């Protein structure tokens, strides 16, 4: 397609369309002229990364002036889904103009997914590979490597040739994606994670995770040229406010305090070593502490800044000396005076929360040590390590977890909350106190990126309310809308089934261990799905542990056995690993013959990142409801600010926040328009909150589906499934729910501009 | 109100030699009660159904039959010409039971096996019946698949109530991409139409592989009735027919010689192809008012058609559905019967 919106043309690279998708663009344009937040529904049963690109492709070529997109996704996986997705974009916009792309757009994930250096690549932890390519390739390492040409200094040499070739120029053309980003990469033996981070000044369009833009510790680089005029849009953004609070959570532990003496030690080891060889270097730092916070190379460090940045983007920061501590060693005094005032609130007989500024002005009370210095414990830290050159950071992660910890405590204040427990009642009268402190405000980690940009756009396949999240974040948009999904076929049954065979009230918020009243039940729909359905077919479940519990005690059960006759099952695992090779094979194994089940949770991983076609997903259930109070009263106080803050009370928000993961997990079934399958929820709660679900997904129930036997829905999906294989395709129907190419969209619209 | 095949492609050459294989899932799975009987005995007598309809249809063509249980697949029918061992094979198995399932992987290789020996003019097509909801495979599926479909043997499967998109994506594979053939069904009435389908010959836009000629002769009825003697059975035969070379006797069947291996059927073999040859354009239903033709049929003498306006009834359908390429008329059941049994359009062969 090369059509408008009366002002852009628009290479859609379908000849079809669905009429929400216009929709979709004409009020994500209408937004984008007038650049601002403007929450929306789009159904992730369309692919709006299409309308997104096609879109965006188009506005940026052409107005002049944004030239800069930023699309975040959530993971690597769904960037480089996008990534692909904006290739076959960028191709079929090349076969139907010929070459106006002149168009260079990356993401960028981390070493962790891109050192291509194989002896990094063959460890498993991802901040040990960070620190090794540090140290591979050190702004410090080539010197003493080059002074001195010895072995003890190496090089992926990938770095070698970005340096070379790559810092002078860019990529060829290409949008080069990890996997074409990678095989070219490797064609050429380069670094990928220095090149895109080098190349980030260039980039028409940038994607990379959530984190990257919220994470000021890794949300620092960016620049304004990546900033200043881009245009922002979040996709799954629905999963985010986790993320906030996490970028501003941190709890302990004290056998990390154990490692944090280690490597307090070894820093009264090395500065003794080297002040007795040689302290004038340091001093020579005592005076560029003298001249200020040392931006001379505190921050003009091509490769030097050790630690990273808690604190939001250096706006809560000074300058100045941190006093007394120009000294070293007062330095590594101040940071026992930490550690083992630490250990010394480590072991409360109970729990015990605490504002910064309380606990703060009880140190000072304890420990007259001041909080202004106090925030420079993780610069200081970082420009003194660099100082010593170090050889090894493993002792020390501690230390920068605890500069990181003095930071943000020293630094924020009344939004966040210490919290001191004194055990893991999970593992109740043992020793396991856990000093745990975060944020309790989205909107404040928000807060920046929202004030350096306007054009930001928010979509996610789950929103609901669109309200909440205004609410929660604070800020202001425009049209906020739900797309309904206009389908003249169903093509999707979601029942609630709130009564078993024996009629039983269902859920799993009874309790986290068995009542086989429920468990027989739940092992009676299960089975019996077993055996009618076919190979795809994946239920979710409110807990690993619950679920755990409940899956000791079914092996227990010869419930196992029928499907173990009929399907393959594939359970959750904590381990990444595995539980990813788990997943390909169930994969493997459902596209192949034999129909394959997983198992989970909707906090579980895979629910995050990965998407279901047709094939992998038939059959999905959410056995009783995602809660989790369950787990620990940092919820509690953070349902209190919530209350003394916004006007949400508990239940709201539990009820709220279980549901979007429920349809988080809900979306993944759904392909494109020849995608289909089932959709059950097993608990009775589900009746009340009917109206919670997002628009489409109400639509999809009537009442009529409401409170079901499970021997009904079993009836239900019979039919249901004869019904989906059939070839029911007039395409006289599918020309007013699909617009077909080049014409009704110009017919209808055209005459539609009444 | 029509649900009618706008374009009726037929007018070239289709599938008429077919090397036929159906092949039967006897497992746990066609027990279960979802249909009247079961799935099992009512596939059991619908299969017996095709086998008349076939032989009839594609009445020079050969088939084998093969079942699938307990995670194995069994052959029931060695490449026969004569319904009848088929006929008495399927009995021998409704009243043999089902049990465990169905390892199509084993059933999928013994067909391939199966259809070498057919030369490039006969025809390779498997025929799978399922109604399972997995398979047990012993060896590599797609491999197996890239070797049949590499082997050129297209095949049409009919599911039960599910769909298996190894079934579409694997037929898809065996026919040359375009997909029609994993053709499942709701109902019971919908599966026996399946069976009428998978019975004509079958193309779609024919890849132009190899056009072979077929040589044979035609033996000769005998004379002699005392003299009962047989060389393809080796019994009693009171009189057949007379191998138009080899001169050997046979009992009554369209087979290939047994003495020097050549085709021997009299001609209606070659009408039935060519009432396969050209079909015929489609009884267009003739326009309500505007169609004012001698009222009565033509074929039959079918003097309904319409009351001349009840306001609604007759304003319904003036049903005159008459030729294309004649015009000439023939009643609702005279189009059915036209079309079914006798294409054979008088009117268009009248001139
Ligand atoms: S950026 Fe270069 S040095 Fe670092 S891990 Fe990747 S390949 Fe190795
Ligand atoms: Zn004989
Ligand atoms: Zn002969
Ligand atoms: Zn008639
Ligand atoms: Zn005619």
């Amino acid at each position: 397609m090369k059509f408008y919106i009366d002002d852009l043309p628009v290479l859609f690279p379908y000849p079809k369309i669905y009429p929400e998708q216009y929709n979709y663009m004409c009020d994500i344009k209408k937004t984008l002229d007038v650049g601002g937040n403007s929450i929306l529904e789009m159904p992730s049963g369309t692919g709006k990364t299409v309308s997104l690109l096609s879109l965006t492709i188009a506005y940026q070529m052409h107005y002049p002036e944004h030239r800069k997109i930023i699309y975040c996704s959530r993971t690597m996986s769904e960037i480089e889904k996008a990534l692909v997705e904006l290739e076959n974009l960028m191709d079929y916009r090349t076969k139907e103009l010929g070459y106006q792309e002149d168009f260079r757009g990356l993401g960028l994930t981390s070493r962790k997914n891109l050192c291509l250096h194989p002896e990094v690549s063959k460890e498993r932890k991802g901040t040990v590979v960070d620190e090794k390519c540090r140290r591979m390739t050190n702004g410090q390492a080539k010197r003493k490597l080059e002074e001195d040409p010895e072995a003890n200094v190496e090089l992926c040499e990938y770095h070698e040739n970005l340096y070379n070739i790559e810092v002078e120029d860019y990529l060829p053309k290409g949008v080069f994606s990890f996997e074409k980003l990678l095989k070219y990469c490797e064609e050429k033996t380069l670094c990928p994670y220095f090149i895109v981070r080098r190349m980030i000044s260039l980039c028409n369009i940038i994607i990379y995770s959530y984190h990257y833009l919220l994470d000021p510790k890794i949300a620092e680089r960016v620049s304004n040229e990546v900033s200043k005029d881009s245009i922002v849009i979040f996709d799954e953004a629905h999963n985010i406010d986790n993320v906030c609070i996490e970028s501003l959570s941190l709890d302990l532990t004290t056998d990390a305090l154990r490692r944090a003496t280690r490597g307090a030690n070894a820093l009264d080891e090395r500065i003794s070593e080297v002040r007795k060889v040689d302290s004038q270097k340091l001093q020579d730092e005592y005076e560029k502490l003298v001249q200020g916070l040392h931006s001379a190379d505190i921050l003009t460090d091509q490769e030097e800044p050790f630690v990273e940045t808690p604190v939001l983007p250096q706006d809560l920061l000074t300058e100045a000396i941190p006093g007394n501590i120009r000294r070293a060693e007062h330095f590594v005094s101040f940071l026992k005076r930490l550690i083992e005032y630490l250990k010394t609130r480590m072991k409360v007989l109970h729990v015990i929360s605490e504002t910064p500024k309380s606990f703060l002005q009880h140190l000072k009370q304890l420990t007259f040590i001041e909080r202004k210095p106090l925030r420079f414990c993780s610069e200081r830290l970082s420009l003194l390590v660099r100082t010593l050159e170090v050889t090894e950071v493993e002792d020390f992660t501690a230390l920068k977890d605890i500069a990181t910890f003095a930071t943000l405590i020293s630094t924020y204040e009344e939004g966040f909350l210490l919290i001191i427990e004194p055990y893991e009642i999970e593992n109740a009268a043992v020793p396991n106190p856990i000093m745990r402190f975060t944020c309790l405000d989205a909107s404040i980690a928000i807060k920046p990126v929202f004030e350096r940009f306007s054009s930001v756009i928010i979509t996610s396949g789950t929103i609901s309310p669109l309200d909440m999240y205004p609410r929660m974040l604070n800020f202001k948009t425009v049209l906020q809308k739900s797309y309904a999904m206009t389908l003249a076929k169903k093509s999707f049954l979601p029942m609630i089934i709130t009564k078993g065979s024996d009629q039983v009230a269902i859920s799993s918020r009874f309790e986290i261990r068995n009542d086989p009243s429920i468990v027989r039940n739940y092992g009676s729909m299960l089975v019996e799905f077993a055996k009618i359905t076919p190979d795809g077919m994946v239920v979710f479940f409110p807990s690993y542990l619950y679920m755990e519990s409940i899956v000791s005690m079914w092996q227990t059960m010869g419930i196992l056995d029928e499907v173990w006759k009929h399907k393959l099952i594939l359970v959750e695992t904590p381990d990444a690993q595995e539980t990813s090779l788990a997943l390909e094979t169930y994969r493997k194994a459902c596209s192949n013959g034999r129909g394959a089940i997983l198992l989970s949770v909707a906090r579980g991983k895979v629910s995050e990142g990965i998407d279901f076609d047709h094939q992998y997903g038939r059959t999905v259930l959410m056995i009783g409801i995602p809660f989790q109070y369950t787990e620990s009263r940092i919820l509690k106080a953070r349902l209190e600010f919530m209350r003394e803050n916004y006007r949400i009370r508990e239940n709201d928000f539990l009820s709220f926040d279980a549901m979007r993961h429920a349809a988080q997990c809900l979306g993944r079934v759904l392909r494109g328009k020849d995608d289909y399958g089932v959709m059950v929820l097993a608990d009775r709660r589900f009746s009340r909150k009917r109206s919670q679900l997002p628009k489409w997904i109400a639509q999809g129930l009537s009442d009529a589906d409401l409170n079901l036997s499970t021997d009904m829905a079993i009836s239900n999906t019979k039919q249901f499934l004869r019904t989906m294989a059939q070839p029911t395709d007039p395409k006289d129907q599918e020309g007013v729910s699909v617009w077909s190419y080049e014409d009704l969209i110009k017919h209808q619209n055209s005459r539609k501009d009444q | 109100k029509k649900r009618t095949a706008k374009k009726n492609i037929t007018p070239y050459q289709r599938g008429i030699i077919r090397s036929l294989i159906l092949t039967l899932d006897c497992s746990e799975a066609m027990l279960e009660k979802d249909l009247r009987p079961n799935r099992h005995a009512m596939i059991i007598q619908y299969a017996i159904d095709f086998v008349h309809e076939f032989f009839d249809q594609n009445p020079i063509s050969q088939m084998g039959i093969i079942i699938m249980r307990n995670g194995l697949a069994q052959l029931v029918s060695q490449v026969s010409g004569n319904p009848q061992d088929h006929i008495d094979a399927l009995k021998s198995i409704r009243k043999q039971e089902p049990k465990g399932n169905p390892s199509l992987q084993n059933a999928l290789e013994m067909a391939r096996g199966l259809l070498l020996p057919v030369p490039a003019h006969c025809t390779r097509e498997v025929l799978i019946v399922f109604g399972s909801l997995s398979t047990t495979d012993p060896g590599d599926i797609h491999q197996t698949i890239d070797s049949l479909v590499s082997e050129k043997i297209r095949v049409k499967v009919l599911g039960l109530s599910a769909q298996v998109a190894i079934c579409k994506e694997l037929c898809k594979a065996t026919n040359y991409g375009d997909e029609s053939f994993y053709k499942i069904l709701l109902d019971e009435t919908h599966l026996k139409e399946l069976f009428n389908e998978a019975v004509t010959p079958l193309p779609v836009n024919k890849i132009n592989k190899g056009f072979t000629l077929v040589k044979m002769g035609f033996p000769t009825r005998i004379f002699e009735d005392t003299p009962t003697f047989c060389s393809c059975h080796s019994k009693l035969v009171y009189g057949g027919y007379f191998c138009p070379n080899c001169h050997s006797k046979v009992c009554s069947l369209p087979t290939v010689c047994p003495c020097c291996d050549l085709m021997l059927i009299l001609s209606t073999h070659l009408a039935r192809s060519y009432h396969h040859l050209m079909p015929l354009k489609t009884f267009a239903e003739v326009p309500t008012t505007e169609k004012f033709r001698s009222e009565d049929c033509f074929s039959c003498q079918s003097r309904f058609p319409x009351x001349x306006x009840x306001x609604x009834x007759x304003x319904x359908x003036x049903s005159r559905y008459r030729c294309e390429d004649c015009k000439q008329e023939f009643c609702v059941d005279c189009d059915v019967f036209i079309h079914e049994i006798l294409h054979n359009c008088p009117g268009c062969e009248s001139k």
